[PDB]
RNA sequence: GUGAACCGGAGAAGUCAUUUAAUAAGGCCACUGUUAAAAAGUAUUCCCCACGCAUGUGGGG
């Protein structure tokens, strides 16, 4: 498999405009881009210079796994993209419009990871921390109104108890489920606890106007929340045929969204 | 919604739209004759087109021989607006 | 009417006393190895890469009584709360319950009439390849920096001494041959104490309630 | 029009920066500096997307480097013609009249481009013999509706008016 | 009447002496009681900048005792606390969460029949070097353009006496081995008297 | 299919020669942008689908 990096400005002068900087406010428009860096074939020979109308049927729907985070270089400050897929990106094809987005031209480079049973990996990880409650619909209305009945089930953010760490909660969390994807921790040290946020337009069939051929389609925007915990440590390998699969995949829910890559620096 | 909120050459989040053919509107016009852009890039085909004497045949973003001079005019915008300006302004 | 209260405490933004330390890059995971637990990876380090941090604060006095509508005894409370508090809190989550490596290394408490900040004792970044003695050099720094402004900037009207607060560790003996230093404290509510004494004469044990 | 009339309460709603950027850029275009183009806009905009009848883009910019160096407070009743009539009724008939007089009459004969620095000239001699006031709208409107023969017709018998009082 | 009274002070608008970089501090405003329920773009935007500023003054020893009327002590005292003030005091612009209280690590003080400034020294950025700090490079270089002003634009019927204030000699006015000012100082109040009794004889006793 | 029908005002021509708009002007005197903020120790994450339903796991926008 391939990794990818992108490199974008963070600082500069702030009284410009900075369309690579505002590009990562939305995790849609971050994963739309990273889709159309994944050309499906005829698109490139219709469309060698990508000027026709953007339409996702026209591109691969292939999985990939992508992490946003921030480093220093020298001195200035700067946003690192890397990204984790299965088939080569064209990051030439897709930002070639938008040569200005990226403070420094694309890298890629080939990936082959295998660690047989002994090897204490460095690993740093940003997870999703989701869960789907039994009881999660109080519905605690505002207002005047404060308890109605109603009930289903959802995804809401992880919580821990008064009395406990959140990191400890959160290397419990992810050490119940551990033995199942191949790995033993011994050290789980949380870093961040924060949020991600979004937006994503939707179709909307309002009325018909003269033979207007399938409704008046509106756009409509709504939003995308999900609550994300980034921490590293240190961690074993057992049956590397689980961990090569575990590797390939991510781990946790919302994988599109920038969640659930694992990366691992071999020790 | 017929471009997927996509601005047309560089593919960013589409805030306007640009007529091409001009000789539909008053509340007559087809989606044909539009084309979805953002801010800067329509700021350039305005700037473009300020007085070239195009009455009905306006620039067409999606034609392959305008994409140089847009690609230019939007560099100039970067390289030199103050959103200071815009932003005391409303 | 005027609903503004004005403020009894400014903050400064705490920088840092060097650079800034970048972290470990992955994209270099595909291409080479660090090895097998060896440096540029399991070094080990204690638990992290730490950052000198240079932190100042300034409370006055009479805004902050006038500001209570008297109770002065109240205000005393308040100061040395927060001093406690701001000696010993993260500023993010993950609470310490007891470490001791919450404590700061180094507190400088003055009784001036106007305010000075010594933040440009590190205009020169402190560089070093060992992070033990990276704290020592940084005290260092400041002791040279306050020895200066104090005896450069000195007036006869008002001549005021100050506390100091270290774990007998960082040469706090041997600095300035101790003439900013006065008392040599090696225990906050001691220190806390000695504040409370130097301002109106009461002590942290004593009040604690309205 | 309404336009035209919320253009101009705009433009003299306008400081002395302001005045100084778009008086910096006389004899250029819209799309050369980004501040002028920056100032226009959002001058202008709102008005074209609120008023089907407002301005055009060209006449509107020439308007507001005119409203720049020539700065004069909108009044109504003192167009153009009127004026340079008024002026034009006070000196010899012999040299110095036929030449105010083709200095005037050249208008007829520019399209909206070519036209900033005749109309410069003529506002300096109005603004030679202290004049403080002008009819922006109306001198918005009448070049806005330029090549039609009924608008020069009313031109020309306006001056006419003005000149044999 | 004639209101207008002309001047006796000049100072130009502080400039920094590097490239400036301005920065945008990301402020947000969390609220106390849980259940917001608002999950959008709350982030806010303010500002702010660090540097090493050049300040110049002026003060006319005539035209200010012809405005105050032939008071020599007044204006001596008024000079006195005008370098006291302009020593000590920062603008007090969003203090109260920058806190910024930084004394000047160098005063040049001049007497001159004509008044030069000395801030085309900085035309050049000064760009910092590993060995030494942004203030001892504007301090060399200050002292450059102060030595070449010196030695060139020089007349033989007006005699230019300067000063040099420094904490505790902690910067000397750094040109190799040469040295330009006539006296150097390690206090505030010693340089205040030091141009008091410049002036023609006054103290910092008397006139306050 | 009518005081009407049928019906060329046609051929032809350099407005050429001569001309500084020149001598002069300080746009000058006065002005804080001030008061405010955790991107993080939470108690619902904006939607769809596989399973048996002890504040349940997996998959996709
Ligand atoms: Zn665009």
């Amino acid at each position: 498999i391939y990794l990818s990096r992108l490199l974008i400005d963070t600082g500069g002068n702030p009284d410009r405009p900075r369309p690579g900087r505002k590009w990562l406010d939305n995790i849609y428009n971050v994963h739309r881009r990273l889709s159309m860096a994944f050309p499906s074939g005829l698109r490139r020979e219709q469309d060698p210079h990508f000027l026709k109308p953007f339409s996702p049927n026209d591109f691969q729907k292939t999985p990939f796994l992508f992490r946003v985070d921030n480093n220093i270089d020298g001195n200035d400050k700067r946003a690192i993209i890397i990204v984790q897929s299965v088939l080569e990106p064209d990051w030439d094809y897709c930002f070639q419009n938008a040569l200005d987005f990226l403070a420094a031209p694309p890298e890629t480079k080939e990936y082959n990871p295998e660690f047989k049973a002994g090897q204490l990996l460095r690993f740093r990880l940003r997870v999703n921390a989701s869960v789907r409650r039994h009881i999660p619909e109080m519905v605690q209305q505002d207002g005047q109104t404060i308890e109605t009945g109603k009930i289903l089930h959802k995804r809401v953010s992880l919580t821990w108890d008064a009395s406990s760490t959140p990191d400890q909660a959160l290397a419990d969390w992810l050490a119940a489920k551990s033995p199942k994807l191949g790995f033993t921790l011994q050290r789980c040290e949380l870093l961040q606890l924060g949020w991600v946020y979004g937006s994503k337009p939707e179709p909307k069939n309002v009325k018909v106007k003269e033979q207007g051929q399938g409704y008046w389609r509106e756009h409509k925007y709504n939003p995308l929340r999900f609550r994300a915990a980034l921490l590293e440590g240190v961690l074993e390998v057992d049956d590397p045929k689980l961990f090569l699969k575990t590797l390939s995949s991510g781990i946790g829910k919302a994988k599109s969204f920038g969640f659930g890559l694992l990366s691992v620096l071999p020790i | 919604v017929m471009d997927h909120a996509a601005c047309m050459v560089c593919k960013a989040p589409a805030t306007t739209v640009q007529h091409v053919n001009y000789r539909r509107a008053g509340g007559k016009e087809i989606p044909e004759d539009l084309r979805a852009l953002c801010r800067l890039c329509h700021d350039a085909c305005t700037m473009l087109e300020y007085g070239s004497g195009m009455t009905t045949n306006r620039i067409d973003p999606c034609d392959p021989i305008w994409r140089e001079r847009i690609l230019a005019k939007r560099k100039e915008i970067v390289e030199f607006r103050s959103r200071g300006q815009r932003f005391r302004k409303m | 009417s005027n609903t503004t209260v004005e403020a009894a405490l400014q903050v400064a933004h705490a920088i840092s006393t060097h650079i800034a330390r970048p972290e470990i890059d992955y994209f270099v995971a595909a291409d080479d190895v660090p090895g097998e637990d060896a440096g540029a990876g399991h070094i080990g380090e204690s638990m992290f890469a730490s950052a000198c941090f240079y932190k100042y604060f300034s409370i006055d006095w009479e805004q902050l009584v006038k500001n209570l509508k008297g109770d002065t005894n109240l205000a005393a409370h308040t100061v040395g709360a927060f001093l406690l508090a701001a000696a010993k809190t993260n500023p993010s989550g993950k609470q310490n319950s007891f470490a001791a490596h919450n404590y700061p290394d180094g507190i400088l408490v003055e009784f001036k009439n106007s305010p000075i900040s010594y933040a440009n004792a590190f205009v020169r970044p402190v560089s070093v390849v060992k992070e033990s003695d990276l704290v020592e050099q940084s005290i260092g720094q400041l002791s040279n920096y306050v020895n200066d402004i104090r005896l450069g900037y000195y007036d006869e009207q008002s001549p005021v001494i100050g506390f100091w607060f270290s774990p007998n560790n960082r040469y706090p003996l041997g600095y300035k041959h101790s003439k900013l230093a006065s008392r040599n404290i090696g225990n906050l509510n001691e220190l806390v104490g000695a504040v409370l004494d130097y301002i109106g004469g009461f002590k942290w044990e004593e009040v604690q309630k309205s | 029009n309404r336009g035209t009339v919320d253009f101009i309460a705009s433009l003299e709603n306008l400081k002395e920066g302001d005045l100084g950027i778009l008086r910096k850029l006389r004899g250029a275009r819209l799309d050369e500096k980004l501040p002028g183009f920056d100032l226009f806009s959002a001058l202008w905009w709102p008005l074209r997307q609120k008023n089907q009848r407002a301005p055009k883009r060209e006449v509107a910019w020439l308007i507001a480097k005119l409203f720049a160096e020539f700065r004069f407070e909108q009044r109504e009743g003192a167009t153009l013609p009127i004026l340079m009539g008024g002026i034009c009724r006070k000196l010899e008939p012999k040299k110095e009249l036929p030449r105010v007089l083709a200095r005037f009459d050249q208008l007829a004969s520019l399209d909206i481009m070519q036209m900033e620095e005749p109309l410069s000239v003529i506002m300096g001699i109005l603004r030679k013999h202290q004049q403080v006031c002008l009819d922006w709208v109306g001198l918005t409107d009448v070049l806005s509706f330029w090549e039609q023969e009924p608008v020069k017709r009313e031109w020309s018998d306006s001056f006419i008016k003005a000149y044999k009082i």
